[PDB]
RNA sequence: GGGCGUGUGGCGUAGUCAGCGCGCUCCCUUGCAUGGGAGAGGUCUCCGGUUCGAUUCCGGACUCGUCCGCCA
RNA sequence: GGUUGCGGCCAUAUCUACCAGAAAGCACCGUUUCCCGUCCGAUCAACUGUAGUUAAGCUGGUAAGAGCCUGACCGAGUAGUGUAGUGGGUGACCAUACGCGAAACUCAGGUGCUGCAAUCU
RNA sequence: GAGAACAGAAAUCUCCAGUAGAACAAAAGGGUAAAAGCCCCCUUGAUUUUGAUUUUCAGUGUGAAUACAAACCAUGAAAGU
RNA sequence: AAGCUCGUAUCAGUUUUAUGAGGUAAAGCGAAUGAUUAGAGGUUCCGGGGUCGAAAUGACCUUGACCUAUUCUCAAACUUUAAAUAUGUAAGAAGUCCUUGUUACUUAAUUGAACGUGGACAUUUGAAUGAAGAGCUUUUAGUGGGCCAUUUUUGGUAAGCA
């Protein structure tokens, strides 16, 4: 018959890796994680108690309970036609912070301390990102950059 | 050439006989053999040959391939 | 020929952490000491690390940040000359001293002294620094004993009861003190209390000095030299107790010297690395040399 | 539980059935179609291991037969008297319950007790029912 | 050079395998309880061997392990029954080195009649002052490659004190 | 073609991850009847795996004996 | 800058073979009355810091060293691949257009960094 | 790999090398080295009370599992589990 | 189908930026597991066949193993490495910063946790493009035999086959 137990499918998504197995550093144990956080969820498989299914690994939710050793994260799974919300009590060897939060969180720090700068002048601020713009016009030189001709190449065997 | 050439009615398909620029069995060419050759920095095995690199200890790269540092 | 490692077994290979490596840290033990209920969420979380060297006694209250361990307090048993205690900076009672002193350091600075002086009159009775009420909560401290072996009888028990008697709140157990009877399970006070203040040491000053003195001048010669005999052991003690419960302020030493000052001589005195240039002299006049022919 | 079901076609020779709720083994298996497109039928002969009749019964394959527990216990005896063997258990436990064999191998049991060896005892339970079935001799720790 | 590198007897083993358990395996731990001054201990079977008859776990040899100078005592007991003329191929490329003895009464217990007659297997090892390195818990390391026991040194060592000769072969 | 069972000393076979009995060959004892004890005899069909260990647990292969292979 | 205690990252830190180590600190080291544990005070426990030693541990250096790490316009815009055609070819498969883009190999360089507290010519 | 009477291919003892090439009840795959393996000591948390969540999913049931709360316990020096 | 609450948004089968997760394609085997071709150098208290040897833990060849450095070819249920395409989250007003209130939680401790008071920051309010209105509810029909094409792919010699 077909089987689809619990972990089924999961052995590659659970190995450790190559060169790092063994016990966990501290730094996972050390991380302090608050409601609101935003944490991206991979398994480690040398702990087996608290894991996540294999649907949410590399999945990223938002913390809304702190316990004495996990943390419950909020999921939106696609079922069917909509989402729906899941919450899930993982243990913290299995959840680190998103980085992005806090690249984000940097840029608003950086933006206020230029709007607050600039406010002092009102130099049209332009705090808003822009894409990748067209490259203006610039002059080359030839000085020490002759140009060399290029040709195609014949066919050769190479064997 | 001719052997090849008899030996390709056997398979299906479609083969070629191309004569390689390499020296035997080796993957250097014939030139690039013939100056590492009258060079020392070759040694024969069984059939095949080792050859010399600027890696490794001194004292096994002397005890083999004595005729390159014979300079 | 025989000791020979592949390359195969070289490259896949994986290294322990250095700790590890060195043998100087139970990560396992680690794991459960320096772990946080989350709820407290920036709550440090103490430990009395409590550490037997050769000629020493280590006591260091410690903390654990991602950057590393952080110290509020050490002491030392090398410190002990200035509270009057010179000979026997390793024994048991040594150890209770130096946890004695770690208590009231740590009390001193944090500023809770003049609350929680605990056992001021010491007799061997085991109890916990209780909380007062309708104040602060008592330090608590947890023992990193380390690779240590757990002993009826050893002295980091002997620098845990120190700093429980010096009114640090750690959690303990009666059943590894000197004295612990097994089959009735109880505590005998009175042979805690002759070993708080010495007792196994003298008992033995006694009982060798009487029949054999030749080992009586190899050991114990300090003893001689500066005429402490087996009794004052005991006021020295009791003298050394008040003079840690006077003052536990931590005077540094004066260093002789600055740190570049000894920087200068420790870096003439290492040795360097050899650059790429030299290296690749080296090896040419090595060629020249034996694949020169001679 | 004391017995437990199995499936006719998972009947195979030499193994315990229940038939008339009587523990008997089997001898012989025979299964013919009943119609061209008909399931085929099993005909099972057994006998009673206790007292040796031969009973037969018929039924689809795909039916649920009742299958007995048979233990067999291998003991030491230590006396025959009344028809009541006394054996002698490993740890040393002893039994009295067991009645003697009736037939000819009451009768060699009885008389190689009497004439002196040392008689290893191979008695069977079955569905609350006790009997003693074979008999051999220690070759060994005499 | 050579402050403490001088080689000493870490331990003699004593090893007595009779091979079924029983009134043998008690006299030869009686044999070798008198021998030592101390209690031996008695060692378990890994598995089942039908030729040997042995099964597992019925504390088939009995050994015990002597230290210092008793260990010395008894080392010379048997090198006076060897009389001190041991093969070449005795040694071990470690630096340890064993021989096998037949009967305790050319050890000189004497001989009562209950007891029986058992031989003894002698192992003695050998290593210099430093060997704490490798046994302590704390800061376990390997020790160095010239502070090791080697064949040489303790054939040396052996033709130097109790002084013996050894075999070619 | 498919499925099931089958191989153990000459025979009957039994079995815990090779035993007896009757054969065979000797010896001993005592009829009316005997009986006992020794031996020679078994790659458990074969080959692997598993297991401390496999007759025993599994897989593959051989032999032999069965039972089906139907409606059009 | 050396050393110790507790660490963080967990080989640039590991492994093999040699060499060196002032001071201090670690270490080996001396002992079995007491607590305690062993067949064995070897490990563990306790005592002394005394009788000694850098031989080992440890630290550092060396090696056209093994491994590991970093980089390259080195291989290679190669292999592979998203999209397109009433493209080629009997087919197998393959070119082109708009895009993305490896791994092995080769070469070059490197061989622990650092936090808290204490201590040191 | 090198040794030690009987003792050899396999009995017990000693040393060295040994990233797991072993073991963890069973099928297979993951995980595990001062352990999750082997040995020893103490125990019954394989307990009570109802909730929440994950998988299958209709976000029903059943099975299995996860993290807590309120008790009462076990173990250890203790953190904890 | 009936609408209801609102009036340009608590949107989007899309892109960009930032940040995750994956073990396929490819590649690799002088890297682990497994398969596999050929010689070379060694090991015999440590193999087997011959010949010379009284025999010899004898010798000489040969052939097998094991080791060492190479060499040829591979893997749906092998792997150090590792794409392309797809895929999670974020791009603010429900935000950021400052100050100090509550608690029976928590801390050695106004230490922290959560929710707050008061104050400051507005149209470039925090990337692009588009918005056709956005959100919400009730009720009910039919359907629950499918098939074909490109690409990926399984069984099969194959099929207008499955």
């Amino acid at each position: 018959g077909k089987s689809h137990g619990y972990r089924s499918r999961t052995r590659y998504m659970f190995q450790r890796d190559f060169r790092k197995h063994g016990a966990v550093h501290l730094s996972t144990y050390l991380k302090v994680y608050k409601v609101g956080d935003i944490v991206d969820i991979k398994a480690n498989g040398s702990i087996q108690k608290g894991m996540p299914h294999k649907f949410y690994q590399g999945k990223t939710g938002v913390v809304y309970n702190v316990t004495k050793s996990s943390v419950g994260v909020i999921i939106n799974k696609m079922v069917g036609n909509r989402y729906l919300e899941k919450r899930l009590n993982l243990r913290v060897e299995h959840i680190k912070h998103s980085k992005c939060r806090q690249e984000f969180l940097e840029r608003v720090k950086a933006n206020a301390a230029k709007r607050a700068e600039a406010k002092a002048q009102g130099v049209a601020v332009q705090l808003k990102r822009q894409p990748a713009q067209p490259r203006e016009s610039r002059i080359v030189s030839t000085e020490g950059n002759v140009p060399q001709t290029l040709a195609p190449v014949p066919y050769e065997t190479f064997i | 050439v001719e052997g090849l050439r008899r030996a390709r009615y056997k398979f299906p398909g479609q083969q070629k006989i191309i004569l390689s620029k390499k020296w035997g069995f080796t993957n250097l060419d014939r030139p690039e053999y013939l100056k590492k050759r009258e060079a020392g920095e070759v040694k024969d095995d069984g059939a095949f040959v080792k050859f010399l690199s600027k890696k490794g200890s001194l004292e096994n790269n002397i005890r083999e391939f004595p005729e390159y540092f014979a300079a | 020929q025989k000791d020979a490692k592949s390359s195969a077994y070289s490259s896949r290979f994986q290294t322990p952490f250095r700790r590890r490596r060195e043998g100087k840290t139970d990560y396992y033990q680690r794991k459960r000491l320096v772990t946080q209920h989350k709820a407290k969420y920036n709550t440090p979380k103490y430990r009395l690390v409590v550490r037997f060297t050769n000629k020493d006694i280590i006591c260091q209250i410690i903390s654990s940040t991602i950057t590393g361990d952080v110290v509020l307090a050490a002491a030392y048993s090398h410190e002990l000359p200035r509270y009057g205690i010179t000979h026997g900076l390793t024994n048991w009672a040594a150890a209770y001293a130096t946890g004695l002193l770690i208590a009231r350091r740590t009390l001193q600075k944090l500023g809770l002294d003049e609350t929680y002086k605990g056992v001021e009159e010491v007799e061997g009775e085991y109890e916990l620094t209780e909380a007062v009420e309708d104040g602060p909560r008592p330090f608590k401290v947890f023992l990193d004993i380390g690779l240590q072996r757990t002993t009826t009888g050893a002295r980091v028990f002997g620098a845990l009861k120190g700093a429980s008697d010096g009114g640090l709140y750690v959690p303990h157990s009666e059943n590894r003190f000197p004295g612990w009877d097994f089959e009735t399970e109880e505590i005998d006070p009175e042979l805690l209390r002759s070993y708080i203040f010495g007792g196994h040491v003298s008992q033995y000053m006694e009982e060798l000095a009487d029949d054999d003195e030749e080992r009586f001048s190899e050991l114990f010669k300090g003893y001689l030299a500066d005429d402490i005999d087996a009794d004052s052991l005991e006021d020295i003690y009791t003298s050394a107790h008040e003079a840690i419960r006077a003052d536990p302020a931590f005077k540094p030493t004066e260093k002789k010297f600055t740190k570049e000052q000894y920087a200068a001589e420790s870096k003439k005195y290492r040795q360097t690395k050899l650059s790429k240039e030299e290296r690749a002299a080296r090896v040419a006049a090595k060629i020249a040399a034996l694949a020169g022919q001679q | 539980s004391a017995t437990y079901p199995m499936q006719c076609s998972a009947l195979r020779k030499n193994g315990f059935v229940v038939i008339k709720s009587r523990p008997c083994k089997i001898v012989d298996m025979s299964t013919s179609k009943t119609g061209k497109h008909g399931h085929a039928k099993v005909h099972l002969v057994a006998i009673d291991i206790f007292t040796g009749k031969k009973l037969e019964d018929l039924s689809p394959s795909t039916h649920n037969m009742e299958v007995p527990v048979v233990k067999r216990n291998e003991y030491q005896l230590l006396d025959i008297d009344d028809g009541f063997l006394s054996l002698m258990n490993m740890d040393g436990d002893t039994k009295d319950d067991v009645k003697a064999p009736e037939g000819e191998l009451g009768d060699s049991l009885q008389t190689a007790f009497d004439e002196g060896k040392d008689l290893m005892v191979t008695i069977i339970s079955a569905m609350g029912e006790e009997a003693a079935i074979s008999f051999k001799e220690a070759a060994r720790t005499d | 050079q050579n402050p403490m590198r001088d080689l000493k007897i870490e331990k003699l083993v004593l090893n007595i395998s009779v091979g079924e358990s029983g009134d043998r395996l008690t006299r030869a731990s009686k044999v070798l309880e008198q021998l030592s001054g101390q209690t031996p201990v008695q060692s378990k079977a890994r598995y089942t061997v039908r030729t040997f008859g042995i099964r597992r776990n019925e504390k088939i040899a009995v050994h015990v392990t002597v230290r210092g100078p008793k260990a010395e005592e008894i080392l010379e007991r048997g090198l006076k029954v060897k009389e001190y003329q041991l093969r070449d191929r005795n040694f071990s490329a470690t630096g340890n080195f064993g021989f096998g003895i037949d009967e305790h009464i050319d050890l000189g217990i004497k001989y009562d009649p209950s007891i029986g007659i058992f031989g003894m297997d002698f192992y003695v090892v050998m290593n210099r002052p430093g060997a704490r390195v490798t046994r302590r818990k704390r800061c376990k390391g390997t020790v160095g490659n010239s502070h090791k026991t080697t064949k040489e040194d303790t054939v040396s060592w052996f033709k130097q004190k109790y002084d013996a000769d050894v075999l070619d072969k």
